[PDB]
């Protein structure tokens, strides 16, 4: 699978990823919610989009 | 998405999920290749592989994925070696003749106390390779027309890493339960070793694995039975009912391997012996054809091995076991004493020849067995059936070698690629024997029958095709489409006539096919209840090439049989063709087109190679004369209108239509009622004709052979035949400008009907006055030869009516002038 | 169709030509992102040579654009994909496929 | 002949390989005698380490050899429309049965040593349930005839041998404790499929062997197909030997079951099925006298289908004499209102028409002894 | 209404089953005697053999069957010798007539005419009758005498049940037709009361009667209980007890919820509705679990129990009748069509995973050793692409 890879900004209470399972297909990071906000170098990510 | 590993505490989703796997394998079962192509889409190698080595997987999950990735990469390929591996066909190659029962070892060569490891070493036996295909879901499909495409191979995965996976998670399992922990891989002993296990033997009986890796097996089997010249093995662990089953399984595999090397030695020994032989039997005939013959009755003497035929030669040259003189058989006494030796070696082998460890597969085997039997009143009859047949297949060696030997054959080394495309096809139809016929596997099933019967292989080797039981297999094939909705008009019709083309070949191949064919000719019989519409070859024309100009099986036919067509032919005779009612026919109350089957059917019964079987004869016309409604309706007795009459009917039918079809046709309107009733009754005199007593017998007086030909003529008057005979023809005529007006011989009298009433008159009533010579020569004879000579021209001599005018001559007509 | 996207660059230069081998490895999903294929999954780069017709139409001509070392998205429509017939069990009928290419090599 | 000369050494050299295997295994491999019955069921009878397995309880785990015999009880006893050929069930069948042997004038001494050792051998199997099981697998044969029964037959000959009167008070406890029609109805079946004298298959047969070869032996069949003359004599034989054993000794009880079974809903005179297959055989051998009457010698052929049937009528007169004798008034009754004394009237006939034409050839004295 | 002569698989059937019953109650089950007047009954319809002036030997119902008419002897032989009286005795009385051995024949009391078979018709064998219709006869046949043959008390026992629920449900679908389309507004149901109570009753003894051996017993035993199952299973579905159940389900289906059935029925006998239909759905599946013979009959009526596969009343009723009969018929596996595998797909997209149906799935693909492609092919088409 693509090494994940991902940098930007979260909020305090919200954000809690933990490891393992998750939204979508797990491997959950930067974006991967409505709490964080990310860069991968090609795409915007918040929201598991 | 979660932890696949929380299904350990969410049961709900663990047993939906373990349905969900089997529903995979189900899916996928038997043979379907292209859904295991699309459940590696699914499932891929990467999830496949891993959940082989998750320790931490529930047991049903750890179980499921096992069995998945067998069913999907492995089942197929397992199911196709093992339907071979009970057949052996050792090429007679180097490698076949370097092969020996002991190994070469100091103690020694041949004879030693201590074999072979079981199922390591160089085996000969061929078996058809592996096939694979890459899964890859980006590759263009194939615009080929479906039920027309080859049949998908199974998905490939890399089987020397899953091999050394397999090997490397048994001696892990055999570790942990040696240490005896408190958490097994899967939650019990059962679910850590069945999965690796049933791998294992999977792979093995695959072939896959190497020297090295059997050797590795066997020592986690045994380390001390096995030992090449930790401590404890799998046979001695404790383990539950299904982990000693899987162990039996395997013990069954090296078993096999066994009985397969005694085999390959015993056909490497008789390839030597055999040539050594051949020399000697040169070498005593040029020494004899040199000697002055002194003695004519000594050269004659000796010369009765030469002329005798080859098998009997062997038999006699092999005759010296209990001892024998230079006389009884000439075989040398050092030729002798090697067979001698060879034959102490192989009992030795055996075990027949003749401590706490056992230091043998045979004795670690009965060992086994009995110490499990005495150790727990076993629950699983399929461990208790497993262990008790490996416990009769040690205790008798000899025996099993036995029975092995029926299914072994040699060949030469020229035959080998030939053999491997016939063993490639045999296992396409053997595999199409657990699946329902559809398109599909007709298709496969008339190219593999078609690949057969082109392969020369075929021909050359009716006995290896019979030990291989290929006509078993395709008319298993062949009855279970038949029985499929009997009643109901028969499907795949094609393979039918396929399945005839291949058996129905395989009788006329030779004598013995012969025989084994008509070992199953009441199976056949009971099969062949319908037909006809199939316009082609039937399980009724199997039967007829099962004993064909075959005196020996003519004089075996049974009267159960005789009665079982007679009755069909009385059906036919008593009811229409439903088939025809409903294409739209009209119902004329009977059906002349199966009782002309069935009338030829009896004809091939009644008549062997040119002479009448007088025992079959009398027992068909008692049976023919007790439900007289097979001689159709012409024929009865009350309001029966004579046979003259009925053909004169037939004729007036054929040439009105809205009586002889349905008048509302992919071969000549199908039937055409006229010409089916003449052709029925035309084939009912021939088969009376051909019932009627021989000559000999006639002149010898025998009363039952007087009172047969007495009720043949009561049964058919010779005005009759002598109207049919002379009725006229329609010839081909010339109208219009150059228009070929000619007959439509699938509709029209033809001198085919003519043909059999020439042979009834011959055999039943005999030409012998010559006012009736005469008479028959006028009326009926003498205007058809003119008809086929006026037939002569350019235009007309070549036209079907001339040909068959020709045919009618040369074959009743003129042969009887001849003799008159 | 094809329509490409590069993810990671090339070297620019070195462009598959007919009858080259294409070494690629490649991960596919359906345009809803559900993965359906991956190479890397097997371990074991993927081989084809263009224009044999061995592959799909979007496959053959997005990989046609690629360059050597270069990773790409190719998003194919329908036409240039299975088209209507599909994939029985793999790909629905008029499917949309994304997949991730990364060009290994040419031999 | 000579100008055909068709040598072996001549012959490519697979197909003399075949050749020789085929030979081998017909007359080095088969012929090869080796007794492994005896060993094979004292090792599986032999229990071990009933010391460790602490088996004080009464009820004591089944050793290998009653596993066995359980595994095949279980299989008998699986409801089925037919009873599936099992080729391990007929190898263990023939095991078991050749375990017990049934072995110059010997002394009384002698005489109840053999008697004695022949008795526990029967009692290795009958105590491990082999005489139910004999039983069921006739019951699930249901009366058809092929190599499951014989085989069952012949071990139910085995354990019954001398008249073992343990064997049959087993078998009757558990015929009258199971009160199933299945097992007579079986009996009747196979009794009735019982063959006899055919003259037509003789005629096939005597026309079949004059058929001559003209090709290699191999490549014909040499006509030797199996008989077609009374070809299940043997099993006919084993049939009624069972029959007999059951009843051996006097067994009153027995006897009486074999006339009428009391408490089944319905039940099948034994005795009278006997009488009627005697009396269908009685008509054959009229019927192949009545053949042989005009020829001045009967040839070989008829010779030794005469010796088949007269073998086997010797084995069903055994059979009535057991069935009645003791005696058993009942059975006496029955085949004194049976058709017995028309085939007794038909054997007198028979008896005394061969008795002289035998006579006058000494060729045939072996017959005549027989007859 | 008619007697005959059959003698094919219906000797083990319970149509061919009798009952004697003398002319007198106390006493009744002495011994019988020659001559002695008597009555017989036929068991599964309770119809009494019979001579009719208008259609001779027929069996008529019991309010008819006046000793005249249904009145007969067995005697040991033809000759004229009735002129002997007869008298009661108190007690068992002389053994005179066995089964199995003694030869009887049946006569007419009042007429004397002698029970025998009509002359075969022709054209019959034609037809393939292999029965001969039954007469009375004043001089009959010499082969005319009949053996008696006992029956086991499991026949009779399953006879007599066969016959009274045959009445019980018969009684159940004639009370539904009434008021078949009949809306009641708000007055009464508008029709005859239902049985209710002896439905639910004659159900619930039924699935008992049914119910498969314990797997908790020994081999022997469990063999023995499965062959007087599969026995009794087959002598229903012969009498045709299969068909009264699909047509009692069929009436109920008509209506869609317990308040659709009030609306026709009544409150009072709607409280029942759901539980009749479940019943009836659970004695399906017991009249067929394990009986390929029972099980083929859906070869031809599939539509019928896959169509019913969503209803939600018996949902887990109609899904185990569905498992039996894949699980036992391969000629259903040979029948089934793409709709039908659309349609159990469609049981998991909406009543939820549900293991059951991937096991009616896993059935549906391989029967016997047997696979069928195009099951396989319709399901990996139709339920693995969506993910």
């Amino acid at each position: 699978q693509a090494t994940h890879l991902r940098v930007g900004w979260a909020l305090s209470e919200g954000y809690s990823p933990y490891p393992g399972g998750g939204e979508g297909w797990g491997g959950n990071g930067v974006g991967d919610d409505l709490y964080s906000y990310g860069f991968d170098g090609l795409h915007l990510w918040t929201g598991h989009v | 998405c979660m932890d696949i590993l929380e299904l350990s505490e969410r049961l709900d989703l663990q047993r939906f999920h373990s349905h969900t796997l089997s529903l995979y394998r189900s899916v996928c079962a038997l043979g379907n290749n292209r859904v295991a192509h699309a459940l590696c889409s699914h499932v891929d190698q990467a999830q496949l592989l891993h959940a082989l080595e998750d320790a931490r997987l529930p047991g049903p999950l750890r179980a499921g994925y096992y069995d998945l990735l067998i069913s999907i990469h492995l089942e197929s390929a397992c199911r196709s070696r093992r339907s071979m591996l009970s057949e052996y066909i050792v090429p007679l190659t180097p490698e076949t003749r370097a092969i020996t029962l002991f190994p070469p070892g100091r103690s020694a060569e041949d004879g030693p106390r201590r074999h072979g490891l079981p199922g390591v070493g160089v085996t000969t036996s061929l078996r058809p390779p592996h096939h694979f295909s890459p899964p890859c879901f980006v590759v263009a499909l194939p615009a080929a027309g479906a039920t027309e495409a080859p049949a998908r191979l199974s998905p490939a995965i890399p089987l020397e890493a899953l091999r050394d996976k397999a090997l490397r998670m048994l001696g892990e399992a055999v570790r942990d339960g040696g240490q005896h922990a408190r958490d097994p891989v899967g939650g019990s002993v059962e679910f850590q070793f069945v999965p690796v296990l049933k791998l294992v033997s999977t792979l093995l009986v695959m072939g896959v694995f190497s020297d090295e890796d059997v050797k590795q097996i066997l020592k986690m089997i045994e380390p001390e039975v096995f030992r090449e010249e930790l401590e404890e093995g799998l046979l001695q662990m404790k383990l539950p009912e299904s982990v000693k089953l899987q162990m039996c399984h395997l013990l069954e595999y090296f078993c096999d391997q066994e009985l397969q090397h005694r085999v390959e030695s015993l056909a490497a020994f008789a390839e030597c012996y055999v040539d050594k032989m051949q020399g000697n039997q040169r070498g005593r005939y040029g020494l004899l054809m040199k000697a002055f013959t002194m003695s004519a009755a000594e050269t004659a003497r000796r010369t009765r091995e030469f002329r005798s035929p080859p098998q009997e030669q062997i038999n006699m040259l092999l005759h010296f076991k209990n001892g024998a003189d230079e006389e009884e058989c000439p075989l040398p006494e050092e030729i002798r004493q090697e067979l001698v030796n060879f034959h102490q070696d192989l009992l030795a082998h055996c075990g027949i020849q003749l401590e706490h460890k056992p230091q043998s597969l045979q004795e670690l085997v009965s060992h086994t067995v009995v110490r499990w039997a005495q150790e727990d009143f076993v629950q699983s009859p399929e461990l208790v059936r497993a262990m008790f047949s490996l416990l009769h297949r040690q205790y008798d060696g000899l025996g099993e070698l036995l029975r092995a030997l029926p299914r072994a054959y040699t060949i030469s080394v020229s035959s080998v690629e030939d053999t491997m495309s016939l063993l490639e096809c045999l296992g396409q139809i053997r595999s199409l024997l657990i699946v329902q016929m559809g398109p599909q596997e007709e298709n496969l099933m008339i190219q593999s029958i078609g690949n057969i019967m082109n392969n020369k292989v075929f021909y050359q080797h009716p006995n290896l095709m019979r030990a291989l039981g290929m006509h078993e297999t395709v008319m298993e094939v062949m009855v279970n489409v038949l029985g499929g909705g009997e009643s109901k008009e028969i499907r795949f019709p094609k393979m039918v006539t396929s399945c005839c083309r291949f058996l129905c070949y395989f009788c006329r191949i030779s004598r013995q096919n012969q025989r084994s064919m008509f070992d199953h000719l009441s199976y056949l019989l009971e099969n062949s209840g319908i037909g006809l519409g199939m316009q082609g070859s039937t399980p009724l024309d199997v039967a007829a090439a099962s004993v064909i100009d075959n005196n020996e099986l003519a004089l075996a036919l049974q009267e159960q049989d005789l009665e079982k067509v007679v009755s069909y032919l009385a059906g036919c005779g008593l009811q229409s063709c439903p088939m025809l009612l409903a294409k739209g026919y009209p119902d004329i109350g009977w059906n002349p087109c199966g009782g002309e089957r069935y009338l030829d059917f009896l004809r091939f019964a009644v008549f062997v190679n040119g002479e009448s079987v007088e025992e079959n004869a009398n027992v068909v016309v008692r049976l023919l004369i007790r439900k007289p409604e097979c001689f159709g309706p012409a024929l009865r007795g009350e309001g029966g209108s004579g046979l003259l009459a009925a053909i004169e009917e037939a004729i007036r039918i054929s040439e009105d239509p809205a009586r002889d079809g349905p008048g509302v046709p992919p071969e000549e309107n199908r039937v055409h009622l006229g010409h089916a009733i003449m052709s029925f009754y035309a084939a009912l005199i021939d088969l009376l004709g051909r019932c009627a007593p021989e000559t000999h017998l006639i002149q010898a007086g025998k009363g039952e052979a007087l009172r047969i030909r007495a009720i043949l003529r009561s049964l058919v008057p010779l005005d009759d035949l002598v109207g049919i005979i002379s009725l006229p023809l329609q010839i081909p005529t010339l109208g219009k400008d150059g228009a070929l007006v000619q007959p439509k011989m699938s509709a029209s009298f033809v001198p085919d009907h003519k043909a059999s009433m020439v042979l009834f008159l011959d055999r039943v009533y005999g030409i012998e006055n010559q006012d009736f010579l005469l008479h028959v020569l006028d009326v009926g004879f003498l205007p058809d030869m003119r008809a086929a000579a006026s037939l002569d021209t350019a235009t007309f001599s070549t036209t079907e009516m001339a040909l068959a005018l020709n045919r009618y001559l040369c074959l009743a007509v003129l042969p009887l002038i001849t003799k008159c | 169709g094809v329509q490409v996207e590069t993810i990671s660059p090339g070297d620019g230069r070195t462009f598959p030509k007919r009858g080259q081998t294409c070494v690629v490895h490649y991960t596919g999903m359906l345009e809803d992102g559900k993965k359906f294929d991956s190479s890397r999954d097997r371990n074991k780069p993927f081989k084809f040579t263009l224009g044999k017709q061995e592959v799909i139409r979007g496959w053959e001509e997005g990989v046609a654009q690629m360059s050597v070392g270069q990773r790409a998205k190719l998003i194919i429509s329908s036409d240039y994909a299975y088209g209507a017939t599909g994939h029985p069990g793999i790909i629905p009928p008029h499917a949309t496929l994304v997949f991730d290419v990364e060009l290994l090599k040419l031999e | 002949a000579c100008f055909r000369m068709t040598p072996l050494y001549n012959l490519p050299t697979h197909r003399a390989c075949n050749m020789f295997l085929e030979s081998y295994k017909a007359s080095w491999i088969l012929t090869e005698d080796h007794s492994f019955e005896d060993r094979m069921i004292d090792d599986l009878s032999k229990a071990g380490e009933q010391e460790e397995e602490e088996e004080e309880v009464e009820e004591k785990k089944p050793d290998p050899l009653h596993q066995l015999v359980l595994h095949f009880s279980r299989t008998a006893l699986t409801e089925k429309s037919k009873l599936d050929e099992d080729y391990l069930y007929m190898a263990y069948a023939d095991i078991m049965a050749k375990s017990c042997h049934l072995e110059v004038e010997v002394s009384f001494e002698e005489k109840e040593m053999e008697k004695q050792r022949l008795l526990y051998q029967q009692s290795r199997l009958h105590n491990r349930g082999a005489a139910e099981m004999v039983l069921q697998m006739i019951s699930a044969c249901k009366g058809e005839t092929g190599a499951m029964v014989s085989s069952t037959l012949k071990l139910g000959i085995s354990i019954l041998n001398g008249g073992n009167a343990e064997v049959q008070q087993k078998m009757l406890d558990y015929l009258k404790d199971k009160k199933e029609v299945g097992f007579f109805q079986s009996i009747q079946a196979l009794m009735q499929t019982c063959s006899v004298l055919d003259l037509n298959a003789f005629e096939r047969q005597n026309k079949a062997e004059g058929l001559g070869m003209v090709n290699e032996d191999g490549t014909v069949i040499n006509r030797q197909n199996g008989e077609k003359v009374m070809a299940d004599d043997e099993f006919t034989q084993d049939l009624f030997r069972f029959l007999q054993l059951l009843c051996e000794g006097h067994n009153n009880d027995f006897q009486n079951y074999l006339r009428t079974q009391t408490g089944n809903t319905t039940t099948i005179n034994i005795i009278i099925c006997t009488v009627d297959y005697l009396l269908r055989l009685q008509e054959s051998i009229s019927d192949f006298y009545w053949y042989y009457s005009g020829k001045d010698v009967i040839e070989e052929q008829g010779k030794r289908n005469f010796s088949k049937a007269m073998s086997v009528a010797k084995q069903v007169f055994n059979s009535l004499t057991e069935y009645i004798q003791g005696p058993c008034t009942g059975n006496q009754q029955s085949l004194a209102h049976s058709r017995l004394w028309d085939a007794v009237v038909g054997f007198l006939h028979v008896f005394a028409h061969m008795m002289m034409k035998l006579a006058q050839d000494s060729s045939q004295i072996e017959l005549l002894k027989e007859l | 209404r008619l007697v005959y002569y059959e003698g094919g698989p219906v000797c083990t059937h319970a149509r061919s089953l009798w009952r004697l019953e003398p002319l007198r109650i106390s006493w009744s089950g002495s011994h019988l005697r020659w001559g002695q007047p008597l009555r017989i009954r036929h068991v599964t319809t309770g119809r009494y053999l019979g001579l009719t002036e208008d259609q001779g030997l027929v069996v008529v119902d019991a309010s008819k069957a006046h000793t005249k008419a249904t009145s007969f002897c067995f005697r040991i032989s033809k000759e004229k010798l009735d002129v002997a009286p007869k008298r009661d005795v108190e007690g068992m009385g002389p053994p005179e007539i066995k089964y199995g051995e003694s030869l009887c024949f049946v006569q007419h009391v009042a007429s004397g005419l002698w029970l025998t078979y009509a002359a075969p018709d022709p054209k019959a064998l034609r037809l393939g009758v292999l029965k001969k219709k039954a007469m009375l006869h004043q001089e009959g046949h010499m082969d005319d005498a009949l053996s008696l043959t006992r029956c086991q008390q499991e026949e009779s026992q399953a006879a007599r049940m066969i016959y009274s629920t045959a009445g019980l449900y018969n009684q159940f679908i004639k009370g539904l037709d009434s008021f078949s389309g009949k809306p009641r507004g708000s007055g009464p149901p508008a029709g005859s009361a239902l049985p209710i109570e002896g439905v639910i009753l004659s159900l619930q003894d039924l699935i008992g009667y049914f119910e498969p051996p314990s797997e908790e017993l020994q081999h022997e035993e469990k063999q023995t209980k499965l062959r007087s199952l599969r026995n009794r299973q087959s002598l229903f579905q012969e009498e045709g007890m299969l068909s009264l159940v699909l047509n009692c389900i069929d009436r109920l289906n008509v209506y869609t919820t317990a308040a659709h059935f009030a609306e026709f029925a009544g409150e009072e006998a709607a409280e029942s509705w759901k539980e009749i239909v479940n019943l009836l759905y659970e004695l399906l599946a017991s009249l067929i679990r394990g009986n390929r013979t029972n099980c083929a009959l859906f070869s031809t009526n599939l539509d019928w129990l896959v169509s019913k596969l969503d209803r939600l009343e018996a949902s887990s009723g109609i899904l185990e009748v569905l498992y039996c009969v894949l699980i036992e018929s391969p000629e259903v596996l040979n029948i089934i069509q793409e709709n039908h595998i659309k349609s159990i797909i469609s049981l998991l997209d909406k009543h939820g995973r549900n293991h059951k149906v991937l096991d009616v799935l896993c059935s549906l693909c391989v029967c016997n050793g047997v696979a069928v492609r195009s099951n396989q092919d319709l399901i990996t088409e139709n339920l693995l692409p969506g993910r």
